[PDB]
DNA sequence: TATAATGGGAGCACGGATGCA
DNA sequence: TGCATCCGTGAGTAGA
């Protein structure tokens, strides 16, 4: 098939097709599952071993993987992959902080405090001080990560007109501006389905803006 | 350690396409959008909703978020409902689903492949008031617009069509975010034009041009006053933390008084004003003075209309005003004898 | 602020926390039964970008072929590491090979026709059918296959062997088949008569491979 | 909204505390 | 256990 109908290639009579001289060759680690009739999964779906792929459930998947449905070659190909949840930044860190049970870690560190090594007792103490601090205070560790950044009242970061009629302002306004701009841009990028790289960079910039 | 180096490294991880690859991805994208339109015609749902669900399944469990454009909130339950609603279609109608999926994947790969161009364009825009990475990100938005609007039918390289949108986005950003006090884009264009004009004028004349000369080189409609007001409105504010001395000792903002809050002298002035005004207002018959205060809002802090201030004490209309004046007549008596009100008039 | 409070709580050094927060490396919040380098993914493990891409999206590689060259392997064929993908290309990994943008499409068109051949009785070995490469006949002596009809010669030459179609005017009057070991004595667009040698079949003649 | 364009550019001194070899 | 790294300190008022 081509852009202009006159440049298209149409078979004159009955025959078989052979593809030669490709631009390149792509080697993939995957499993090929040729399907005769109909496929019950689509490209982008993730599949564990034993999941129905095509042909009413006759052909299934041997391994974990991501689904690529080839309509041209008439085959459901499963690229070997895992569903792993591995994240980056303050989101992941906040998750880890939320999952923490402070009493348990206090117990573990207490058991660590009985170790004959001086250094290990020292580290265990240094950690247990923080843990017990959070325990006594009633503060949750995940609060060390900001979901909502406070805004200082405008009179403590004034925009004022000087004697000459010109304006003088606080740098906190500029910092706040950077933060708001990058946050808004991030939200738009998320709504528009930007690639992982762009979003990642934007999040980094956001973190450094809050910094 | 360096965000820019890190991002440039993350950029070099995606290899650049070739002509066939570019045309392939573009084709898959266009045919993907067409497939989405087809599924819209078939299912009878919203093209935006279908597109967002397909995109949700392509991006995976990593990202799900509500889109402002959608009439319904976007959640994994909904994406599962719509996905299973799309998979329930017959094979020929189920084909467009696969087409749309591979289309979105192709879109992702296409955007990810061109990220270098955005950087090479944004490197020329440094020093406009925006950071390098900001320009790169806005340029990335431009690149996204380019991907979504591109047509491979015209046999044009993607860089050609993309460059325009990238420059457009970068410029819009520079015009929008560079000022603490926001100015509209057209006015920004006007100011930049004025700057270039003045620069040409000083270039040829060998001296800094006046408002009149600028008015001349700007053509018709432009006089000295307009140039002056435009330059006045183009002035950027200054930082309160701007260094004063030779050390870190003092700041600019320490020399600026607060004109808003009343000084103790002003407070005592208003207080004693109310005091003396209460001192000389009891000199005569109560109801008329209280009618005077009723008009001037000493009592309730509000001016009452003739019919209202009339209806207050049981009278009505024309009399009231003639009483106020009358009060103000007799008010001209008492004070004039004790003369206590002079200084408060400033 | 050293020592890091968050780092202390989650048991992470400065470098690790920097790398996670600032988007250098990935931190695992759940394995989902992932395996890397033979050892299963442990929770709270630090993954590089390459490791995360390989784990999440799988491993693959593209190998450029010099323009004008043909692949040594087919499309959709399993490949072993070290096995050459071309004369100048060696595949680094194992898996399924796929053709990227074929520049030439060779279409083999199926043709089923009816031809004829005159042979000596002794030389011909009687068979109900003939496989490619299988001996059709064996000649004690040079033998010439003469034209049984007058007309214009149309010589259609395949890889090996040929079809000679004789036609008077616009209508073909004859179709002859010349197997391997048979040398055409005529050219394309040649006029011949009855009994004039079309080709010489000498020695041992067999069906063409095509 | 349409030739093609695809990885930046600048820039002393002593202490406590922790990290590492 | 000791060498080495980062980080954080370094008079006051006046004036400008
Ligand atoms: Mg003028």
């Amino acid at each position: 098939a081509a852009i202009d109908p006159e440049e298209e290639v149409i078979a004159e009579a009955e025959g078989v097709v052979h593809l030669h001289e490709p631009a390149s060759i792509l080697v993939v680690k995957a499993r090929v599952y040729p399907f005769e009739d109909d496929v019950e999964v689509s490209t982008g779906d993730r599949v564990a071993p034993g999941d129905v792929l095509a042909d009413g459930g006759k052909v299934k998947s041997d391994v974990y993987g991501r689904v690529e449905v080839d309509l041209v070659r008439n085959v459901v190909r499963v690229v070997e992959s895992y569903d792993i949840d591995a994240r980056m930044g303050a989101e992941a860190i906040q998750q880890l902080l939320k999952e923490l049970d402070l009493e348990a870690l206090e117990k573990e560190l207490l058991e660590e405090m009985k170790h004959p090594s001086r250094a290990r007792r020292a580290k265990a103490r240094k950690r247990l001080e923080v843990v017990r601090a959070f325990l006594d205070s009633g503060n949750r560790p995940e609060w060390m990560i900001l979901e909502a950044v406070p805004v200082l009242p405008p009179d403590l970061r004034p925009m004022v007109q000087v004697d000459g009629g010109r304006f003088a302002t606080s740098d906190l306004n500029d910092l706040y501006r950077r933060l708001i701009n990058r946050n808004n841009r991030l939200k738009k990028l998320l709504a528009q389905g930007a690639p992982e790289i762009i979003i990642r960079n934007e999040k980094r910039m956001l973190q450094e803006a809050v910094d | 350690s360096d965000p820019v180096r890190q991002y440039l490294h993350e950029i070099g991880q995606v290899p650049l396409l070739t002509l066939e690859e570019e045309v392939e991805l573009a084709r898959k994208v266009e045919e993907g959008m067409e497939a989405i339109k087809k599924l819209s015609e078939i299912t009878g749902l919203d093209p935006d909703l279908i597109r967002e669900v397909v995109r949700a399944k392509i991006l995976g469990s990593a990202r799900v978020r509500h889109i402002p454009g959608l009439k319904e909130t976007l959640d994994p339950k909904t994406v599962e409902e719509i996905d299973q609603k799309l998979k329930s279609l017959p094979k020929e109608h189920k084909r467009y689903l696969h087409i749309a999926r591979e289309g979105e994947a192709a879109r992702q790969h296409l955007i990810e492949a061109n990220l270098r161009l955005v950087v090479s364009i944004a490197k020329k825009y440094t020093g406009r008031g925006l950071s390098f990475l900001d320009l790169i990100q806005e340029g990335n938005q431009g690149l996204i617009r380019a991907v979504e609007k591109f047509e491979y039918k015209r046999r044009f390289k993607f860089s050609t069509y993309a460059t325009w949108w990238i420059r457009q986005a970068i410029n819009r950003a520079i015009a929008d975010q560079a000022r603490t006090i926001r100015i509209p884009v057209h006015m920004v264009e006007t100011i930049n034009k004025l700057s270039r004009t003045a620069r040409q004028l000083q270039q040829e004349l060998g001296r800094e041009p006046t408002y009149e000369e600028i008015a001349e080189a700007m053509g018709p409609g432009w006089d000295a006053k307009r140039v002056e007001e435009t330059l006045k409105i183009a002035q950027e504010p200054v930082s309160l933390e701007t260094p004063i001395g030779d050390e870190k000792d003092s700041f600019y903002g320490d020399f600026i008084p607060d004109e808003h809050l009343p000084s103790p002298v002003d407070a005592a002035t208003q207080s004693l004003l109310s005091e003396e005004l209460e001192k000389a207002l009891s000199k005569l018959s109560e109801r008329e003075a209280m009618v005077l205060k009723l008009r001037k809002g000493l009592i309730d802090g509000r001016e009452h209309t003739l019919e209202e201030v009339g209806a207050f004490f049981g009278v009505t209309r024309e009399r009231i005003r003639q009483i106020e004046n009358k009060a103000l007549r007799k008010l001209k008596y008492h004070e004039s004898r004790t003369r206590k009100l002079r200084d408060f008039l400033d | 602020d050293v020592p890091s409070k968050i780092g202390t709580l989650l048991d992470l050094s400065a470098t690790e926390l920097e790398q996670v927060l600032y988007f250098s490396k990935y931190i695992v919040l759940d394995p989902k039964g992932a395996i890397l380098n033979g050892v299963p993914v442990e929770k709270r493990q630090l993954l590089t970008d390459e490791e995360y891409r390989e784990l999440r999206y799988g491993k693959q590689e593209t190998y450029p072929l010099p323009p004008g060259v043909d692949a040594l392997v087919k499309d959709g064929e399993e490949v072993v590491k070290g096995q050459e993908l071309a004369p100048g290309v060696v595949s680094r990994l194992d898996g399924v090979a796929l053709y990227r943008f074929p520049r030439r499409v060779r279409v083999e068109y199926v043709k089923k026709e009816r031809a004829g051949l005159r042979l000596p009785l002794a030389a011909w070995v009687e068979k109900e059918a003939y496989k490619p490469g299988e001996i059709l006949a064996e000649l004690p002596e040079p033998y010439l296959f003469r034209a049984e009809e007058e007309g214009v010669v149309e010589l259609k030459e395949l890889e090996e062997g040929a079809f000679l179609v004789l036609r008077r005017e616009d209508e073909p009057v004859a179709t002859y088949f010349l197997p391997v070991g048979m040398t055409p004595l005529v050219v394309h667009g040649e006029i011949v008569e009855k009994g004039q040698p079309l080709a010489e079949a000498k020695g041992l003649l067999r069906m063409p491979r095509q």
